[PDB]
């Protein structure tokens, strides 16, 4: 197929594809989390845009990957579903061969290494 | 499921000076099963020795046949059967069957009562007879066997040094060997009298 | 071959002999059936010679892998499901394996898991496995309490090998031993049948089926 | 899967002093009939050394093109090509024992055992054999199919060992070879009284004989045998 | 041959497995559970081939947990019975196909009806008041017949599965330690640990 | 039908020293009930004093042997010339024959060299790969005719202290390297006298701390 | 097995190797294959040995019965009548295969026989593994009007092609000389060319070496 | 194999190689395939030597009986005899006989009982797997009423091409010339009929 | 596969032979009795092939009851297992064999001991402490290797075969429905009948 | 079948019966056996009929495209062609070919390709069922340079005793005539042949 290199090193050593995708991160709608003494919390903001809305159908910011571990994002709104089905799948994988739920930080590092992928 | 093999157990035979040995191991199994402990594959008629390897019903009725047929001998020619007349009984007892044979594999050995030197003899289960002046074996340790007397023996053994080689043969053949072992059995042969000997051995 | 592991009140009994065949013949009688995959974790081997011991040493390596991949240790359980899984892929390419993987975790506590190249993996506290399994059985079932003490849960062990290298044509050779602790596998020596069963019929008073 | 059509039978070969004699009829048979007489069994490659083929036939012509590549590609861009880069049996060896071993190796074989004699550079003999199943030996002797069984035992009288070698001239080894010849002629249902003949040799080069035939038969005492037993007339 | 039976009552279905796992003379285990939640309205009970049996089983309870949460929703017993089905279809024409036989007992809520499914290895699907795999279909299906009623209360139902297992205890050739119970409705899957003498 | 497997024959012996092992073949190559050759090694030096046979089918013995001396070059060439020591020698053998596993070599293997304290090591291999180091090992055609022969005169078994109504057994001791060709000559002599497949030479190497060293005994020929 | 049958002018001689085999194993290194049919009629087989061995006792105990009938020396052709009818009637089933030869009160006979019932006439003939060797050594050799000695030489010669080239002979060459003059001559080992070469050790167990459980003397006669 | 047998002008002429393999070994490369059953009645066998010299022993037999009954069997009744025991036993036998015979009343005939047990009186025939490669030559050469030193010739001829094309013929040819004068044994050499 | 046991105490033999009786999918019958008295002091337990198991057993009941009558005496354990033997071994090579295992145990009379022989279709005869035939044999042995004793009272052989049944009802594919002991002493044959809820 | 290809003075002479058998049934008695595929290259045919086809109709394509780019083929160009063909699909192929042609360099040459797919140069060539019977009477008749009659001669005798012997062969004599001249078509009913 096309594979022709569009993220690339810059003169002064950064990676330009990159730096622009944090970009779009940073006009997304803002996300926060905190952690309590036992539990964490997770907040995001709806935009205002556009009002006429259904909420009860429209996606919503946070998801559920598995049962015990959630994910929220700020950026591309479709780019975020493309992460969120390989991690719902990877999590599943994991209960089956290792017949145990993924640790969040085993989750983490897999769409770390999913988004590094499409880096390079 | 090859009838030679059922079974398993081993007989082997050496000639020394003026002596002869017959030794067997005592495994009666039912393939992989080892079942008896103590079933024994050596005979005697008079004083001519059968060792008998292969399908063990078959070692039982060959015993049997010729126990019964050198009793009638005894009876008949008034003198005890010599080895190499009980040989060609046992030869063409086997060939008799031919087209149906006994399963096994017979060892003859003693010492002729009137000249004085020590026979063995074997044969295939149709007959045949090997004719070997040093050793003779059998079983389903053959190969191990051959290779044991081919390097222990020698000529002219004295019956005690005899002992050792044949027990040997037999105890290391035996342990190379998944049917055969569980038990052994030695028989020294001197003209004059009979020492009959169990060997201490491994029990798998 | 027989092999054992069984669970008890004070961890884990894995008990194998070393006898190896072709056909009838006697290919060696010193082999290792057991595989010390990490110092918690046993792998026992019957059926294929070579199909165990080039896959549980494999196993060995993806363990190590997972190790240094979330700085922990494999699971039991985990463990054995890779072994598990491999073996499902080869299904009908005439793998032949039995095998035991047994071992200890904090999660998990003392663990066994049999598995065999039909791709079955059972947990469970008593397995047998090999030619001689039915005469280790025997014995181990026979004579087995949760209670045992760590001196006769290893006694019973080393008897029910014992008694099947007696008994199988295709076992015997010496037993080796390991008790599987929180600690944990400590390894309780090679014992030569040779002199094994002698000692044993002398101090037991049984072996009443032998001459001698 | 795959079976010989039409064969060619015994190759046999020896060393001598100074080189290797090699010998097989001309007939390519179909079975049981004797199907074609102008079979050329012998293939010298370069001029030092000579493979001798049977079995099938099919695959004997391929192992020739095979061959007449080899020296065509060992020439390009090699000026020592007809000196000391010149194909050595050594070599010519090697590669056919790999191709019959890959060809085996997936299921697909040349159907052939082959032979190969020649002379080395540093004057050495060479003689060594491969089948269809990469299966390679050397001997001083060496033989295909009847060959094996009837032609390696009269050969083997001559030299019986490597000390046999510098004693075993020319003549006494061509003569043990067209002896074995007539054996094979008389007993091997398969042969022909036709045959080449190559002897490679580190003096006289290659010597090719074409159209040899087996002379001096026995055949006379045939008038004495009557009947399979009893019958008198 | 692996005892698994089912039978649909009123306001439940009831699944009941075989304990026993034996390889060749040997009886390895006597506490196996032939059976994998899919979700928590819908139970599969499994029997076949040695490994093919429990890698379907979570195959297909990886594909439905995965569902579950993509969609944060519970499919229909009927649902997941034709994605089972399929799976099977598909399989028997593979290179390797698995060999497994299964039963699907599910609570509907949109319904608020129990549902039990048989499927065999070949994709032979069927919804049905009682099932069964295996041989003892040839025991169990005649009992049901005059025995079963349409509304049949749990306990009834299992007083039924009792005389189903009292008359495989005395008729198979083969022992095979007796039957893990579960029971599916509104409220779920739960198992009745007390069986063997209860 | 197309058989890709034949049979060569052929008996191969390693012993293991304290500071030596010994590795000895007959030099004899045979198929059905005809001889190809009197003389033709399958005992070869495969480089790091190490040495290799692989009996059975010589074809693929032969391709194994290659395939091991080649591991050999490429083990130096990727590891700044290392020495390939025995152990990792048998563990390498062991890929290349697992490598087969579904279309396997056919043939029996030993490799002998010292180990890493200088002590004579003995490995061999079932066709695929099993693998054991052992005090010594026959493999081969009339290897069930020879090894327990070893396991008698090697490992002393089922001998023991005269008198002591045996309990204590003949102590194991080691064998110096006259003692071990003694056996070994012994054991091919035998061996030629009961096995129609062995016979025609003897070649024996020798491997110790200054390399490997050869010799060779005429066998009977019939 | 190697037997050959060669005419000289005033007889007849027949040769064979001296081993018996068990598939790939020596079983006798020594056993005689030349069987008697009667004192001026010998015989030497091949095949099923118990076969070999049945087949010319049955017929040598007949011819013995048909000469006392008959007050006349036993003929050749009679012993090859009986023996080709016999194997005939037995459709192959009985394996001998055999050359037969004698002296009688009509001249010399060469004749072999195979296991179905075949028969052929020859001045030279060799069967058996070793009937390939053997034969390359006849047709090499072999001319009209041997001497006594010449056809010793060669029918000895033809044996050990056998013996050096099959492997399924070896050991010794035995011969048996049929004259029409005198007596036929039987000469049990007339080569020798196998000795085993003396062992490099000597294996005698120091006494007591072997664990005994238990001991009795026992009982011959009564 | 090939034989043959030719009627001519004075009686008929029997012809054979004498090559006996087993698989491409030459078991016996002098066999002498022309048997006498009686004086003059002779035939020539194909297919299993077991076979085939039991039948030709029993003819033989046979006809010396009848000898001592009645007189000389005509060429006919050998062959009927040979015919006899073919078909009856065809399931065991592997026999493919040609039967030929000089008598006075009926000078020289000739009967082929092939494989089934069958009979076929010709006025020549050709025989075993040497044969089928001189099936057009000998069609297109044979003529009935040949001198002695034609027929000769015909037999060399066809014989020396199916030794020729056949792998399981060869040797040297063998005839036997039956008529009134007697019997009379012919053999010619490689060296003479490859030339032809 | 019909469960046949044997052990030999010192006073006493004890023959156990399993109930069932099993065609294809179903158990006929829950309650056979697998042994014949061939004499007051010899019972023969049998298990094989179906039909010949019994014809057999019938046969060598008369023909041994017939010669006790024909000499008004009894003959002795072993010379009643030579008779079976040489049967046994006639008939392996007829038209069609017999295919029955065996265990004959008896008190000897005039030796006062008890005797336990074994013996195979073929004709294989062994005289043991203890036997069995079939599977079972290869959990029962080594069973027994361990846990007897020459010199046991009846009583206690009662508790080695305890054992060894519940060894058996543990590990074995199939359901045997329990056994029938019998012991064999100087009085006799008595059947212990209330060993399956004992 | 029985096919043949004879060289002669002025070149070569393929001739054919005419008769294709599925079992003892004659599914075509007319068949034309001989086939072009260049102008002056032709083969015959025996083996499978759609694997011969098949590879005759390749052969056509190669030939064709040869001749658009270097020029007319030699015959051994043909050959070799068939060869590759039969020899590199040997295990799916049953098929043997004669090859026939003429040029004004090399005149009439014949190749015969048999089952294996190996390759012989020869004066004349036979093949099919039928040809077996015919090896005795063509080595004797055959004559290097012969003339157009006597090679038509030749080849009408020699099929007509292939004819008269092989059930599988039969109907008409076709033959195809290749010289310089030219290409030359003749045909032969059993009418004549027969009485030969
Ligand atoms: C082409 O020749 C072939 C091809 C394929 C194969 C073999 C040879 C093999 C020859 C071969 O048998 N090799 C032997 C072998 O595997 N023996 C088995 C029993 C036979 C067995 C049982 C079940 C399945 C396969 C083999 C054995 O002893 N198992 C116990 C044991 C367990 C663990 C360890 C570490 C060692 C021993 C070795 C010991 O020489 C079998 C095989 O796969
Ligand atoms: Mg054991
Ligand atoms: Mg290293
Ligand atoms: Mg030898
Ligand atoms: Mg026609």
């Amino acid at each position: 197929g096309y594979d022709r290199a569009l993220s690339i090193f810059s003169p002064d050593g950064h990676i330009f594809q990159v730096e622009y995708a944090l970009e779009a991160v940073k006009r997304g709608t803002c996300a926060v989390g905190v952690k309590g003494k036992n539990c964490v919390v997770l907040g995001c903001e709806r935009r205002s845009t556009l009002k006429l809305q259904d909420t009860r159908i429209t996606p919503s910011k946070v998801s559920k990957i598995d049962s015990h571990v959630v994910l929220s994002f700020s950026g591309l709104n479709a780019d975020s579903r493309i992460l969120i089905e390989k991690a719902r799948v990877e999590a599943q994988s994991h209960r089956l061969t290792l017949e145990d739920p993924v640790t969040v930080e085993y989750l983490t590092r897999y769409v770390a290494g999913v988004q590094q992928r499409y880096t390079q | 499921s090859d009838p030679s093999s059922i079974n398993g157990g081993i007989v082997v035979a050496m000639t020394g000076k003026d002596c002869v040995a017959i030794a067997c191991d005592l495994r009666l199994g039912s393939q992989s099963l080892g079942v008896s402990n103590k079933f024994e594959k050596i005979f005697h008629y008079g004083h001519v020795f059968l060792g008998i390897t292969g399908l063990a019903t078959d070692v039982t009725t060959l015993n049997e046949m010729f126990r019964y047929k050198t009793n009638l001998y005894k009876l008949k020619e008034e003198r005890a059967i010599e080895p190499e007349t009980f040989t060609q009984l046992v030869s063409s007892s086997l060939y008799e069957r031919r087209f149906g044979p006994y399963f096994v594999g017979p060892v003859v050995a003693g010492i002729n009562s009137k000249s004085g030197k020590p026979f063995i003899a074997g044969f295939d289960l149709i007959g045949c007879i090997d004719e070997a002046k040093d050793f003779i074996v059998s079983g389903t340790a053959s190969d191990q066997l051959f290779g044991m007397c081919e390097s222990l023996y020698e000529p002219n053994l004295e019956p005690e040094d005899l002992f050792e080689t044949i027990s040997q043969a037999l105890l290391n053949a035996a342990d190379r060997d998944a049917l055969s072992g569980w038990g052994a059995v030695v028989y020294i042969i001197k003209k004059d009298e009979v020492v009959k000997r169990y060997l201490k051995m491994r029990q798998d | 071959t027989t092999t054992l592991a069984f669970r008890f009140q004070g961890g884990i009994i894995v008990a194998v002999d070393s006898r190896a065949t072709a056909g009838n013949w006697v290919a060696s009688q010193t082999v290792k059936k057991v595989i010390e995959i990490n110092p918690f974790l046993l792998g026992t081997m019957a059926g294929g010679a070579a199909d165990c011991q080039f896959w549980e040493t494999w196993l060995g390596s993806q363990c190590r892998l997972h190790e240094l991949r979330e700085k922990e240790r494999i699971s039991v359980a985990a463990a054995s499901k890779i072994l598990s899984n491999l073996v499902y892929q080869y299904k009908g390419a005439g793998l032949s394996m039995g095998t035991m993987i047994c071992g200890y975790t904090r999660k998990e506590g003392p663990t066994i898991y049999y598995v065999d190249s039909d791709g079955t993996r059972l947990k469970g506290d008593i397995f047998c496995v090999g030619s001689g399994q039915t005469f280790a059985y025997g014995v181990l079932d026979s004579n087995y309490k949760w209670d045992l003490s760590v001196e006769d849960a290893l006694y019973l062990g080393k008897r029910s090998i014992l008694a099947a290298a007696h008994r199988d044509a295709y076992s015997g050779g010496s037993v080796n031993l390991y008790h599987v602790t929180e600690d944990g596998w400590i390894y309780h020596g090679n014992h030569d049948v040779g002199e094994l069963f002698w000692k044993v019929k002398e101090e037991e008073g049984s072996f009443n089926n032998v001459i001698g | 899967t795959q079976q010989p059509i039409v064969t060619g039978t015994s190759v046999i070969s020896m060393k001598y002093d100074n080189g290797v004699i090699i010998a097989a009829d001309n007939l390519g048979s179909y079975g049981s009939l004797l199907r074609f007489n102008g079979v050329e069994r012998l293939i010298p490659v370069g001029d030092n050394t000579v493979v001798g083929i049977s079995g099938d036939i099919s695959d004997m012509q391929h192992i020739e093109r095979l061959l007449k590549d080899l020296v065509t590609e060992n020439a390009y861009d090699n000026p020592l090509a007809d000196a000391e880069e010149a194909l050595e049996p050594s070599y010519i060896f090697e590669y056919l024992a790999t191709v019959m071993y890959q060809r085996r190796s997936k299921m697909n074989p040349l159907w052939n055992a082959i032979i190969v004699a020649g002379v080395q550079s540093n004057g050495d003999q060479f003689l060594r054999y491969v089948n269809l199943l990469g299966v390679t030996y050397s001997s001083p002797t060496l033989a295909t199919g009847f060959g094996a069984h009837m032609a390696n035992p009269l050969l083997r009288k001559v030299v019986d060992r490597e000390s046999d070698i510098p004693k075993t001239t020319v003549q006494v080894a061509e003569e043990a070879i067209v002896n074995a010849m007539r054996v094979l002629y008389y007993r091997d249902a398969r042969s022909s009284r036709n045959f080449s003949l190559a002897i490679i040799d580190k003096n006289t080069g290659l010597t090719f004989k074409k159209n040899l035939q087996v002379e001096n038969m026995k055949w006379d005492f045939a008038k004495d045998i009557k009947g399979y037993g009893t019958q008198k007339i | 041959m692996d005892i698994i039976l089912g039978i649909r009552v009123q306001d439940s279905v009831i699944l009941a497995s075989s304990k026993a796992v034996t390889r060749g003379i040997s009886v390895l285990k006597d506490s196996d559970d032939k059976t994998r939640q899919l979700s928590p309205h819908t139970l599969m009970s499994f029997a076949g081939e040695a490994g093919d049996t429990v890698q379907f089983a979570e195959y297909i309870q990886a594909n439905i947990q995965l569902y579950s949460i993509r969609e944060d929703y519970e499919l229909s017993p009927q649902a997941v019975s034709s994605f089972v089905r399929q799976e099977l279809a598909k399989s028997i024409r593979s290179r390797r196909p698995y060999q497994v036989n299964v039963l699907i007992g599910g609570y509907d809520k949109k319904k608020n009806k129990p549902e039990l499914y048989q499927i065999d290895y070949l994709g032979t699907k069927v919804e049905l008041p009682y099932g069964a795999h295996g041989y003892s279909g040839f025991y169990t299906f005649s009992l049901l017949d005059h025995h079963y009623r349409p509304d049949m209360t749990t306990e009834e139902g299992l007083d039924l599965l009792k005389l189903c297992v009292q008359e495989l205890e005395k008729r198979m050739p083969m022992d095979f330690k007796g039957v893990i119970v579960k029971i599916v409705d509104k409220d779920g899957i739960r198992q009745v640990d007390d069986f063997q003498a209860q | 039908q197309f058989n890709p497997y034949g049979d060569n024959g052929g008996t191969i012996l390693g012993i293991a020293g304290e500071d030596f092992a010994v590795l000895a073949g007959d030099t004899r190559n045979i198929t059905d009930y005809s001889i190809n050759s009197r003389y033709e090694p399958k005992v070869f030096d495969c480089g790091d004093n190490i040495v290799m046979s692989a009996n059975g089918f010589a074809a693929d013995g032969d391709a194994l042997v290659k395939r091991f001396k080649n591991s050999v070059k490429w083990y130096h060439f990727d590891h700044n010339d290392k020495k390939l020591s025995i152990n990792s020698a048998a563990r390498n053998i062991q890929h290349l024959l697992y490598g087969k596993r579904f279309f396997p070599y056919y043939v029996h293997t030993i490799i002998a060299g010292l180990d890493e304290d200088g002590k004579g090591a003995v490995y061999s291999f079932d066709p695929v790969g099993s693998y054991e180091r052992e005090q010594c090992r026959a493999g081969g055609a009339a290897a069930s005719l020879i090894m327990p022969f070893l396991d008698n005169q090697v490992n002393f078994k089922n001998q023991y202290e005269p008198g002591t109504n045996g309990k204590v057994k003949k102590p194991l001791k080691y064998l110096s390297v006259e003692e071990v060709i003694k056996l070994v000559r012994d054991s091919f002599t035998s061996a030629t006298e009961r096995h129609i497949q062995v016979g025609d030479g003897l070649e024996i190497l020798i491997v110790t701390k200054d390399g490997v060293r050869k010799e060779f005994y005429e066998l009977k020929r019939d | 097995t190697t037997i050959v049958g060669v005419k000289f002018n005033n007889g007849v001689v027949i040769a064979a190797d001296t081993r018996s085999t068990q598939g790939p194993i020596v079983a006798d290194k020594n056993c005689a294959k030349l069987h008697r049919i009667s004192p001026k009629i010998w015989c030497a087989g091949a095949g099923t040995a118990a076969d070999t061995e049945a087949v010319t006792q049955l017929i040598g105990s007949n011819i013995e019965l048909h000469s006392l009938y008959t007050s006349r020396e036993p003929r050749v052709v009679s012993a090859l009548q009986m023996l080709k009818q016999h194997l005939f009637k037995y459709q192959g089933h009985i394996g001998a295969y055999l050359i037969v030869a004698g002296v009688d009160p009509t001249g010399s006979h060469l004749f072999s026989i195979h296991a179905h019932g075949s028969t052929d006439v020859g001045y030279y003939l060799s069967l058996g593994s070793g009937s390939l060797a053997a034969m390359a050594v006849l047709e090499s050799h072999w001319k009209q009007d041997l001497t006594k000695e010449e056809a010793i030489k060669l029918a000895s010669d033809a044996i050990q092609a056998g013996i050096w080239n099959d492997l399924g002979s070896g050991s010794n060459v035995d011969v048996c000389v049929m004259e029409i003059g005198k007596d036929a001559e039987y000469l049990r080992n007339y080569l020798t060319p196998n000795v085993r070469e003396e062992k490099q050790k000597s294996y005698k167990f120091p006494r007591g070496t072997t664990a005994v459980l238990k001991e009795s003397i026992v009982n011959i006669c009564d | 194999t090939s034989i043959m047998a030719v009627t001519f002008k004075d009686g008929v002429i029997l012809g054979a190689d004498s090559r006996t393999t087993t698989g491409a070994y030459i078991a016996n490369r002098v066999t002498d395939k022309l048997t006498r059953v009686h004086d003059k009645i002779w035939c020539c066998r194909s297919g299993s030597a077991a076979d085939t010299q039991a039948i030709a022993d029993i003819v033989q037999y046979h006809l010396e009986l009848y000898t001592s009954q009645y007189g000389t069997p005509s060429t006919e009744t050998a062959a009927s005899v040979f015919k006899e025991l073919c078909y009856e036993n065809k399931d065991n036998l592997t026999a493919g006989i040609i039967v030929a015979g000089y008598d006075d009343k009926n000078k020289g005939e000739v009967y082929t009982i092939p494989l089934g047990g069958s009979v076929h009186k010709l006025p020549y025939a050709i025989a075993g797997s040497g044969s089928t490669f001189i099936y057009g030559y000998c069609d297109k050469n044979f003529r009935e009423n040949m001198s002695k030193e034609e027929t000769v010739d015909f037999i060399k001829h066809s014989l020396s091409q199916a030794i020729k094309w056949d792998g399981s013929s060869g040797g040297v040819i063998r005839m036997v010339v039956l008529t009134a004068a007697g019997v009379e044994r012919l053999i010619f050499y490689p060296d003479e009929y490859e030339q032809l």
